[PDB]
């Protein structure tokens, strides 16, 4: 009962959270 | 972007290739590019000293034959199998030689089809070129139509 | 017209383009090329030009200095997750 | 995708030529000159033998259809060369055409633009 | 010198050739994560040198189940109706993907807990994370962005 429904926004296009360095064998 | 991208050779500079480099350099000691690792080694200096800076700015491998054999080995393989099975007569102290022959037969055959890819590849290229050449031709004849339909549509 | 460049020719042309500060910038503030160590490793490989007989082919001497800087920077440079080079985020 | 469909098709045989020798080996088939009756064996051996004869036929009809057999490496190496050339020619023809059409289009468009009411 | 620290990428394609398909998957992870430090590998090397409540919940199907016995053997502080382990690494999985932990088990008749690290493993990548670490994340992010917002209230 805080407000009513819960505000969507879900996002994978954001800045980024993952890096990358163990690509090499 | 009139700024070029880095040279295509960059893709070879993986950490896996870097690890393999020291051993490769050794083995080597025991344009001639043959594998990926060769790109991690600076190119040789040309002979023409014109790269020195002027200053500062601050037998035909007959296949008609290979197909002959291939056709032979195949019959030979079939007979030899016909014997192992018992359709054709053979004394038991041969039975295993038949099996010997089949293994050997099937091997040689493999080496043949194996040696036939180059000639195979070409027929494929000649098959692609043919195909795209037919496509483009069509593309034009399609443009042509439009110009003819515009003539029809214009005259009614 | 001349045939397509040799690898030696391609690398000599390329190392020398790094003498242009703007271009080096356009690279430093790329995204993709810093995700993987490839480019970083390539630039260290290119230091082969810094010694003879190679260096005697360099017309644009600054590119060697900039390569050296560029290289030493990279070792301690922190790479963001996207590719963004961290130590540069404030600049354009 | 033929020399390999051949090669591919030739593995099956190698597979059935072992899928057989297995039976013959694992059923004292050598002793034919729990056990399987002398009938089942034969029905089985024939069921495979026959199957292998059909493969042999197929593999040939395919080797006949196999492309390049008759032709030389040279008769090909040029045929490619030609196609390469006749191909450039056709693209320049394509280009040109495209241009001429777009010019035609520009013409039509111009006309249509001048029939509009509103400034 | 830049670290990938709080889990990042995989090791990929390199034991994709060696082949990943469960059971072998665990060993592929070992090379990849750079996170087999003691017990599991130690068990691996010694040979290479020449239930629980959670386990009951888990239930192991195939050769990894056999390894599990071995791992218990390797690492078991023993009490009356109980056994506790040192540094074993292990897994829980489904279909395309799974998750694995490297843990310490404390047992009893009516309860048993393993304290460990847990790592999920989909398509050549490992995930190792913390709530509270998890929060600080987009939380501090929310606020730095709100203070960009507050900085924008530089309006008259």
């Amino acid at each position: 009962p805080s407000y009513s429904p819960t505000s969507p926004s879900y996002s994978p296009t954001s800045p980024s959270y993952s890096p990358t360095s163990p690509s090499y064998s | 972007s009139l700024y070029p991208p880095p040279p295509p050779y960059v893709k070879f500079f993986t950490q896996s290739n870097l690890e393999k480099l020291p051993k490769y350099k050794e083995k080597k000691a025991a344009e001639e590019i043959t594998c990926a690792l060769d790109y991690l080694i600076p190119p040789p200096m040309p002979k023409n000293q014109q790269y020195r800076a002027f200053g500062s700015i601050w037998e035909s491998t007959n296949y008609q034959y290979k197909i002959q054999e291939l056709r032979k080995l195949l019959k030979s393989l079939l007979l030899n199998y016909l014997e192992l099975i018992g359709v054709l007569s053979i004394n038991p102290d041969m039975y295993e030689r038949k099996v010997e022959n089949i293994r050997t037969i099937l091997v040689n055959i493999h080496h043949l089809l194996n040696e036939y890819r180059p000639h195979q590849s070409r027929e494929s290229l000649i098959m692609l070129l043919e195909e795209q050449l037919e496509y483009k031709r069509g593309e034009i004849r399609e443009i042509e139509q439009v110009c003819k339909q515009v003539h029809d549509k214009l005259t009614s | 017209q001349n045939p397509l460049p040799t690898r030696f020719e391609v690398e000599l042309e390329f190392i020398q383009s790094l003498a242009n500060i703007q271009y080096v910038t356009y690279l430093l503030t790329q995204q993709q090329i810093w995700k993987s160590p490839n480019f970083k490793n390539y630039l260290k490989y290119l230091e082969y030009w810094c010694n003879p007989p190679y260096s005697q082919c360099i017309v644009y001497p600054n590119c060697l200095f900039i390569l050296k800087l560029l290289n030493g920077f990279m070792e301690s440079a922190i790479v963001n997750e996207d590719g963004l080079l961290e130590g540069l985020d404030e600049l354009p | 995708d033929r020399l390999t469909q051949l090669q591919i098709c030739l593995d099956q045989m190698t597979e059935q030529f072992c899928a057989t020798l297995n039976y013959i080996d694992k059923n004292h088939g050598f002793e034919r000159l729990t056990v399987v009756p002398p009938e089942e064996f034969s029905n089985t051996i024939d069921e495979l033998s026959t199957d292998i004869i059909l493969k042999t036929r197929q593999i040939n009809k395919l080797i006949d259809s196999l492309p390049g057999v008759d032709v030389s490496a040279e008769e090909q190496l040029r045929k490619i060369d030609m196609l390469q050339k006749k191909l450039v020619e056709v693209e320049d023809e394509k280009i040109e055409a495209i241009k001429k059409k777009e010019k035609l289009l520009r013409h039509v468009d111009s006309l249509i633009e001048d029939f509009v009411d509103g400034i | 010198m830049n670290v990938t620290p709080l889990d990042e990428l995989q090791w990929k394609s390199p034991e994709w050739i060696q082949v990943f398909g469960l059971r072998t998957e665990n060993v592929l992870d070992y090379f990849a994560e750079s996170p087999f430090f003691d017990k599991t590998s130690n068990n691996q090397v010694i040979k290479m040198q020449r239930d629980p409540a959670r386990r009951q919940i888990l239930f192991k199907y195939p050769m990894y189940m056999q390894l599990e016995e071995e791992l218990m053997k390797l690492d078991g502080t023993e009490y009356v109706l109980s056994s506790v382990r040192e540094p074993d690494f292990w897994v829980i999985r489904k279909q395309r993907r799974t998750n694995n932990s490297g843990v310490g088990s404390a047992k009893g008749p009516e309860i048993i807990p393993l304290q460990d690290y847990y790592i999920i493993g989909a398509n050549i990548y490992q995930s190792p994370t913390i709530f509270k670490i998890v929060q600080s994340r987009l939380m501090s992010t929310s606020y730095h962005l709100n203070s960009t917002l507050e900085s924008l209230y530089d309006l008259i």
